């Protein structure tokens, strides 16, 4: 009943969700990155509050609480190798150092940046679900909507990347001293047999609890207990029986991840010696998806 | 560690063990097991087989 | 960080570790766990739980809520 | 390379291997010869201002070849 | 595989593998092309009747 | 240095086998559903008319370079051949014949072409346009040197895969520091100037037009060191 | 008033292009086009009274159960409430799982991997299209199979057990009765289930 | 490992030795230390000579992100059409109806319940029924957005209607 | 036949709905008469969230999610004018003409993208 919180919810959340996920796609620490990336979730928190669902907002919640937890974790096991420095720019090939890690931290961001097929991706197309389109600055706001959500791509792809995969940026002792051949045995471990239980458990009980919630809001059977509110609007509708228009919309919205994702693989910033097959791989890539879809759609 | 050895497919414990013991174990089973329950099964029906049917089942509503 | 010696003077928690912290474990959570089951007692002595699946409330029941005679 | 394919007229790199070879390389939109490039009337200043000889030569050619040649189309008009 | 809704939405819908009865061998003869007219024409009634009352049943609930 | 073997239940190396798969190690043994082993276990590649469709089949051993030196068929009879690309060349080329099926199928399978256009016009601006198509424009992909007309043969790739040469005059070349061309086209040399040599890039001055080469492009002594190009 | 038939094929006339039209590119539209000259003839009125019923004692016992398997089939396209959910997946075509979605998808990118090598190569003979040609019939071909198999080696034994328990509950002649062309459709949706608990 | 390290240096934690007066103008303006005294407030920006360049610089480089932000709103303003957003139109006599109810009964206004000759009105925070602003204008927008798919779903259903009419009189009309 | 009646035509009363927990979502809309069988018999039926999350025909609760699954297509149908959208969306020219819902039509605009 509130017309303040009807202007200054999604104006404010969308605006602080464009703030928070386009810092996070340039930090080079890891901390700050995911307090700008705990920013933008926050304004889509607040967006989705506007929205005028709940159930929304606890899905949203929940999604992000933990696999951002999940994150933190294991950037701070990533932090803790290289001796309290948190910036990437002094990282990379932790990989080998670091498997678990490795490959926990591709599931936790490739979940928490909302890439297509995941439940991040679910809880922002909820999101778009439900944006209410009757404001006056909604120009601003789903411009402000639009670019924290592609933002995710970016911080969560060079997060991964410079950790892990990039060159060895870092300092020699970092990687020389963890590599001595005394070293080798069945105990070794950069980080904590407790640390990575830890881990995977977080991460196997934060999917059930989310499928859990999934099923009690988005199932046609709709289970969830009363959430006391009384302001029941339309946005479940284009969750259950949507229109043609929103869904291209969201095709829209696909193909500009699409893209994101295509120029962050396939761009090359620096010289290599894969330099020109890069180049030959991203054209028959190309290709092979176009025939791909020539194939699947009409041939059989 | 556990170096085990064992001289595979030319051991008492091995192929020959595996050749072995089907062959042995199912000897009485397949000698005196047919035989007696053929005729335990056998015996019931000297006439035959049929299933007087109680409670119809003809009836249908 | 590569360990320092501590005053022996100094009640500080640097580095401290109890060779007999089981007793101390033992002897620290079951008394908290009955201090926590008598308030548990004391607190549901006063609670308020909706009616059960099924379970509707009779408006002329004295359970019901009530409005102020005048 | 190559797939239920001979490559009977394909051009061996053990041919290319070797210098002085007689192959020519003939490809599309190929502008072997600048006949055109230095051709413009209506010119603001003097030719020799804006060409050298070089230019001015090549489109002399080109316009004495196309002027014998539409003299050679008159007798048949 | 179970929420491939992305793929709609992004791709279109692509051929779907075959899937069908095969049970209308069972009859055979004339009978069997009247049977399946009959049935051709109630499924397109049946997709006509589905439009028919989603564009009716709007002031059902009052 | 390792002190594996002081204890038992040490781990082996043989239990670091499953990081083969992960971890570059050279072989040690070939296991039963390796490749290679069920090439040369199953009888039925042993017959000939599987080693005669694998042996014409595939690339052709005509198309392989048998030496360090190469010498390009002439563009004209007099020229004599200066700079080719190897292979950017072709990759470029593969690149933009892709214009002329995927740019046609698109119009003619996809259900929304203005869709597809609309979202590929940023795309290219935003993206495309500094990675690979402005350099194929100014990618030189062979050199040659007509020696009567004192000019050079560039011969480049065109839009939808095409191949197109030009005459430039020698003495109108010029060299085009890279300080000279750095920020105004920063872009460019920072997403699609890797597979060109910036510090060879010249220009014809009577067009504009700029000469890029490859890094991995192969030049000709005898050409390079000759009187018309000093 | 007028026959419903008519009524609904001339309404299906007016309305068609609402609901049973979807956005199609060119190549969609010359294939819709193409289809619908291939497509059957949705005739309002069927000419029933040209077929001469058979007496069950022609048939055999599998006929007849085969018979009214059709009957049931029938029964389940026009009345939705006759069967149960078990009973409906029972008479309904199996829906197809991850082999053949994987089958039919990786199908799709060995025809990509090759028309992408192709294209690249320049690799178009007689013998490769011929090739491609018999790669995608053989493909078509074989992705057709696992709903064959599917359908007869799962359902045909469940749905011939659930003849013979509708065949022991509602009749033979029922069933033939049934599956006649010149049965009352109209009937036969206001039928009422004695094998269904509703 | 590989050698005996002595203890912790006394050195990592320097002692700072003041040199300069500190002034009774910059108090609390430090937080004092021993080991590393700070200024109160850092300024890792400090690139940005003042803060009215710093926000010339963050106006001119944030143009980048409005023009940014123009281009996706044209994308999404030349290739989207407005949704059918709103309250549930199956239930109008709950959010809407109570808001117009408690606006109608004007129970705030009535007399006292002992005669105290006192209203809701005499107090600061008072009732006020013939307001008109706030967040009625948004309760009227969605109450028309409400009528408007109510009347779209009954031209739809008189749509429907017509055209099995004309259907009827088209195939009853031939014969 | 209606699409918010249930099975058995049965209408429920205010202290039903608070008797069987009726969600305000579902309160909200007109499909408590047929929500609510479905709901007593999942209670019935305690199954877990993943046989709900996989099931297609809901389990034993077929019948009850059948008729509460035409209720909720009907009901997010009209919620949403889709039925009129996508009508317009098929054949806007079409649509027009016959003037299908002339209050929807009137500010309808499909957008450049979406050939044209
Ligand atoms: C010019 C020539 C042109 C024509 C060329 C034609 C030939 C094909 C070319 C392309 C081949 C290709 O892409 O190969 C990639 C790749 C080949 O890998 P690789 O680098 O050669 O090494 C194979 C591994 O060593 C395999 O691992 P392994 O040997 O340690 O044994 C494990 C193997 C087999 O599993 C077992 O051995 C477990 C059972 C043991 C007891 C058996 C009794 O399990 C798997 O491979 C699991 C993956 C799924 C298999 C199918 C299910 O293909 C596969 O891995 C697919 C499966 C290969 C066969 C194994 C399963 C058989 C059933
Ligand atoms: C109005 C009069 C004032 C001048 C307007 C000039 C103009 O049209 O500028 C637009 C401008 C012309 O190019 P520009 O870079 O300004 O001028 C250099 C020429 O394009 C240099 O020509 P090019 O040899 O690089 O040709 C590039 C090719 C354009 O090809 C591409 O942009 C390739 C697009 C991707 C294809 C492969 C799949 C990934 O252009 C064409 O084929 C010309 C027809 C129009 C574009 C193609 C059809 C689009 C539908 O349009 C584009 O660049 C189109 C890009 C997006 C295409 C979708
Ligand atoms: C409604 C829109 C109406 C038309 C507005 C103008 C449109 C055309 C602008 C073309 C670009 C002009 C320019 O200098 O761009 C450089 C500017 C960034 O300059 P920079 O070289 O990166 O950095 C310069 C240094 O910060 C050092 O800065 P500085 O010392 O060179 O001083 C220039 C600086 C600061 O400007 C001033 O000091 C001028 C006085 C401002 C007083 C307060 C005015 C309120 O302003 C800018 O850099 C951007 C001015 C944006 C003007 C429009 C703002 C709305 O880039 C852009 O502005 C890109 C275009 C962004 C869109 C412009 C229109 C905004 C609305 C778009 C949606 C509708
Ligand atoms: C990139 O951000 C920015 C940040 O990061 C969040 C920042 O930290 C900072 C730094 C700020 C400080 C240090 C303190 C300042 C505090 C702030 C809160 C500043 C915040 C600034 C912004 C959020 C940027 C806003 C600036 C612009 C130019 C808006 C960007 C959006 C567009 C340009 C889209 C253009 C919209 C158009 C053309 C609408 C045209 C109308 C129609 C098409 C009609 C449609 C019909 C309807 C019914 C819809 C109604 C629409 C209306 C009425 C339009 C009204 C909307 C508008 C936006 C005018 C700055 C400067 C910044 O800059
Ligand atoms: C195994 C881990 C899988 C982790 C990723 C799951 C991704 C899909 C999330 C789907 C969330 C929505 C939902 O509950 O859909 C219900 C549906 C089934 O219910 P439904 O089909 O009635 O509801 C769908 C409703 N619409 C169409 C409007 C969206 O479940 C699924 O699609 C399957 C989800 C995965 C279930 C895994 C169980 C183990
Ligand atoms: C009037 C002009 C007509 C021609 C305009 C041509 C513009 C596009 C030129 C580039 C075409 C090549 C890129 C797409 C290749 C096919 C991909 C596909 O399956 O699309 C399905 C769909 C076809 O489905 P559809 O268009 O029938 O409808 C469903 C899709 N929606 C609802 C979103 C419209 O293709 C597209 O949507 C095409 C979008 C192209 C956007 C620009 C791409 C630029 C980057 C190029 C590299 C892309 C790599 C592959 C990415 C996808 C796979 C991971
Ligand atoms: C020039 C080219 C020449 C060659 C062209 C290609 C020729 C064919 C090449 C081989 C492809 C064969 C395709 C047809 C297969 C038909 C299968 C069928 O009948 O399915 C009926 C169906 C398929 O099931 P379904 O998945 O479709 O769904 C059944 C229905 N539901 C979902 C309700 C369960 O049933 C089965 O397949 C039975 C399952 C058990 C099968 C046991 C045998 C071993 C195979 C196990 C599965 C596969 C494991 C390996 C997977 C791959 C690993 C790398
Ligand atoms: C480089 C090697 C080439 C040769 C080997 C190729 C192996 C296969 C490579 C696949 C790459 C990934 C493509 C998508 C995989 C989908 C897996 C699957 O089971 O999908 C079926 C599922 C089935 O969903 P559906 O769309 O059929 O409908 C739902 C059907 N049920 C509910 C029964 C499952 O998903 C799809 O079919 C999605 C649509 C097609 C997506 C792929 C084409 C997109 C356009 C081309 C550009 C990309
Ligand atoms: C109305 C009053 C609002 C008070 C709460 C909001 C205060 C906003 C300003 C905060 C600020 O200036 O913080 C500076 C300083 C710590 O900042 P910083 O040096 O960046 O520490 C991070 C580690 N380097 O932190 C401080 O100086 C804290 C004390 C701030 C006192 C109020 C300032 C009000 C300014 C208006």
């Amino acid at each position: 009943l509130s017309k303040y919180a009807y202007f200054i919810l999604p104006l404010i959340g969308s605006v602080t969700a464009f703030y928070g996920g386009l810092v996070s796609a340039f930090q080079s620490d890891t901390k700050k990155t995911l307090a700008y990336s705990t920013i933008s979730h926050c304004g889509f928190l607040m967006v989705s509050y506007s929205t005028g669902v709940l159930e929304f907002v606890i899905l949203y919640l929940y999604v992000h609480g933990f696999f951002k937890a999940a994150t933190f974790l294991c950037v701070g096991n990533v932090n803790r190798f290289n001796r309290n420095i948190q910036d990437f720019k002094r990282m990379g090939g932790f990989y080998k150092y670091l498997p678990f890690e490795c490959l926990a931290s591709f599931v936790c961001m490739i979940n928490l940046s909302g890439l297509p097929l995941t439940l991040g991706f679910y809880i922002k197309h909820l999101l778009f679900i439900g944006l209410v389109e009757s404001y006056t600055l909604y120009p601003l706001i789903f411009s402000s909507l639009i670019l924290g959500a592609i933002a995710g791509v970016f911080y969560s792809y060079r997060l991964f990347y410079s950790i892990f995969f990039d060159t060895k940026k870092g300092k020699k002792a970092i990687y020389l001293q963890a590599s001595r051949i005394i070293l080798n045995s069945k105990f070794y471990s950069n980080t904590s047999l407790a640390s990575n239980l830890s881990i995977t458990f977080l991460v196997l009980i934060s999917y059930t609890v989310i499928l859990y919630l999934y099923c009690t809001t988005l199932n046609n059977y709709y289970s969830l207990s009363d959430l006391k509110s009384i302001y029941i609007n339309n946005a479940y509708s284009y969750f259950y029986k949507p229109d043609y228009n929103f869904l291209n919309a969201v095709s829209i919205l696909n193909w500009f991840v699409i893209i994101l994702l295509i120029s962050v693989i396939y761009l090359n910033w620096r010289w290599s010696y894969y330099y020109t097959k890069s180049i030959d791989s991203l054209s028959k890539f190309i290709l092979f998806s176009f025939f791909f879809f020539i194939f699947s759609k009409y041939i059989l | 560690m556990r170096r085990i050895f064992w001289n595979f497919k030319t051991a008492f414990v091995g192929l020959p063990m595996f050749s072995l013991a089907p062959k042995n174990i199912l000897v009485y089973p397949i000698v005196v097991g047919v035989p007696l329950y053929t005729f335990i099964v056998l015996q019931n029906s000297v006439r035959g087989f049929a299933y007087f049917d109680e409670y119809d089942s003809d009836v249908k509503e | 960080f590569q360990k320092y010696p501590i005053p022996r003077y100094l009640h500080v928690g640097q580095w401290i570790v109890n060779k007999n912290w089981k007793w101390n474990t033992f002897h620290m959570f079951f008394p908290t766990a009955i201090l926590c089951f008598m308030v548990w007692r004391n607190s549901m002595i006063s609670t308020a739980k909706p009616p059960n699946y099924g379970e509707y409330v009779d408006p002329q029941s004295p359970v019901a809520p009530k409005a102020i005679k005048y | 390379s190559g797939l239920l394919r001979n490559f009977e007229k394909l051009v061996c790199q053990s041919q290319l291997s070797k210098a002085g070879h007689k192959l020519l390389l003939r490809s599309p939109n190929s502008t072997l010869h600048p006949t055109a490039f230095y051709y413009k009337r209506n010119s603001s200043q003097r030719l020799a201002n804006e060409m050298d000889v070089f230019q001015l030569g090549l489109a002399a050619a080109a316009l004495t070849r196309q002027a014998n040649n539409y003299a050679q189309l008159l007798d048949q008009v | 595989y179970l929420e491939p809704s992305y793929f709609h939405e992004t791709f279109g819908h692509m051929s779907q593998p075959p899937k069908y009865d095969l049970i209308d061998s069972n009859i055979n003869g004339v009978e069997k092309k009247l049977n399946k007219q009959i049935l051709h024409r109630e499924h397109n009634e049946h997709k006509l009747d589905g439009f028919v009352s989603m564009f009716k049943g709007s002031d059902v609930a009052k | 240095g390792d002190i594996r073997h002081k204890f038992s239940n040490e781990i082996t190396d043989d239990d670091y086998d499953y990081q083969r798969a992960m971890h570059v190690k050279p072989p040690k043994e070939e296991s039963l559903f390796q490749l290679t082993n069920i090439l040369s276990s199953v009888p039925v590649f042993k017959t000939r008319f599987f080693l005669d469709f694998i042996a014409r089949n595939l690339d052709t051993n005509s198309a392989v370079s048998t030496s360090d030196f190469v010498a390009p068929p002439r563009v004209h009879e007099n020229s004599f051949f200066v700079y080719h690309s190897r292979e950017l060349g072709n990759v470029i080329r593969k690149y933009r014949s892709l214009e002329s099926i995927v740019l046609p199928g698109a119009l003619l399978t996809f259900t929304y072409p203005l869709f597809a256009a609309f979202v590929a016009i940023p795309s290219y601006y935003f993206m495309f346009n500094a990675k690979i198509y402005e350099m194929s424009r100014r990618f030189v992909v062979r050199m040659d040197v007509l020696p009567h007309l004192e000019m050079i043969s560039v011969q480049r790739i065109g839009a939808f895969g095409i191949l197109y040469t030009k005459l430039h005059r020698i003495q109108d070349l010029e060299y085009v520091p890279f300080d000279q061309v750095k920020e105004q086209e920063n872009y460019l040399w920072a997403i699609g100037g890797h597979g060109v040599d910036n510090q060879l890039i010249f220009k014809d001055r009577s067009t504009g037009e700029f000469f890029y080469f490859e890094r991995q492009g192969v030049w000709d002594a005898k050409g390079l060191n000759h009187p018309l190009l000093n | 008033n007028v026959d419903q038939h008519e009524l609904k094929a001339e309404m299906i006339k007016e309305l068609s292009h609402y609901y049973d039209h979807h956005d199609l590119s060119l190549f969609g539209k010359v294939q819709h086009f193409v289809e619908h000259l291939l497509e059957e003839k949705h005739h309002a009125k069927i000419n029933t009274s040209n077929f001469d019923q058979k007496k069950l004692e022609n048939f055999s016992e599998s006929k007849q159960i085969s018979r009214t398997v059709f009957a049931l089939k029938k029964i389940k396209t026009f009345n939705h409430d006759f069967f149960t959910s078990e009973e409906e997946m029972i008479l309904e075509p199996l829906p197809l799982g991850i082999l053949t979605y994987g089958l039919k998808y990786a199908f799709a990118g060995v025809d990509a991997a090759l028309l992408t090598y192709f294209w690249r190569n320049w690799n178009f003979n007689v013998r490769t299209i011929g090739l491609l040609g018999g790669l995608v019939g053989i493909q078509m071909a074989t992705l057709h199979i696992p709903n064959l198999v599917n359908e007869v080696v799962i359902q045909t034994p469940r749905r011939r057990a659930l003849a013979k328990k509708y065949i022991s509950a509602y009749g033979p002649q029922f069933f033939h009765d049934i599956v006649n062309p010149k049965y009352d459709i109209e009937h036969l949706r206001h039928l009422q289930n004695k094998l269904n608990p509703y | 490992h590989g050698w005996d390290r002595p203890d912790v240096p006394l050195s990592f934690n320097p002692l700072y030795v003041h040199k300069r007066e500190l002034s009774i103008f910059d108090t609390n303006m430090w937080m004092y230390d021993q080991v590393y005294p700070e200024y109160v407030i850092s300024y890792n920006e400090i690139h940005l000579v003042d803060q009215w360049k710093g926000l010339k610089e963050s106006f001119s480089q944030s143009a980048y992100w409005w023009a940014m932000m123009a281009m996706v709103f044209g994308f999404y303003f030349i290739n989207t059409t407005p949704r059918q957003l709103g309250i549930d139109t199956n239930d109008l006599k709950g959010f809407l109806g109570e808001y117009y109810g408690q606006y109608k009964k004007r129970s705030g206004i009535r007399s006292n319940f002992l005669g105290l000759d006192v209203t809701g009105e005499n107090s600061i925070i008072q009732p006020n029924y013939d307001r008109k602003n706030g967040i009625r204008d948004v309760i009227d927008s969605l109450n028309a957005d409400a009528g408007k798919r109510k009347l779209i779903n009954l031209e739809a259903k008189n749509f429907i209607e017509r055209v099995e009419k004309e259907c009827e009189q088209r195939i009853l009309k031939k014969g | 036949g209606a699409w918010n009646e249930n099975q058995q035509h049965y209408k429920y009363s205010k202290e039903e709905i608070e008797a069987y927990q009726v969600p305000m979502r579902i309160k909200a809309g007109p499909c408590v008469d047929t929500y609510i069988p479905l709901k007593k018999c999942f209670q019935e039926n305690p199954t877990s969230f993943a046989a709900k999350m996989l099931d297609g025909r809901k389990g034993k609760c077929a019948k009850e999610f059948k008729y509460y699954n035409t209720c909720l297509n009907h009901w997010q149908t009209y919620e949403n004018n889709s039925h009129v959208t996508n009508a317009y969306w098929a054949d806007t020219s079409k649509a027009n003409a016959d003037g299908i819902s002339n209050t929807y039509g009137g500010s309808f605009r499909k957008g450049l993208a979406w050939l044209n």
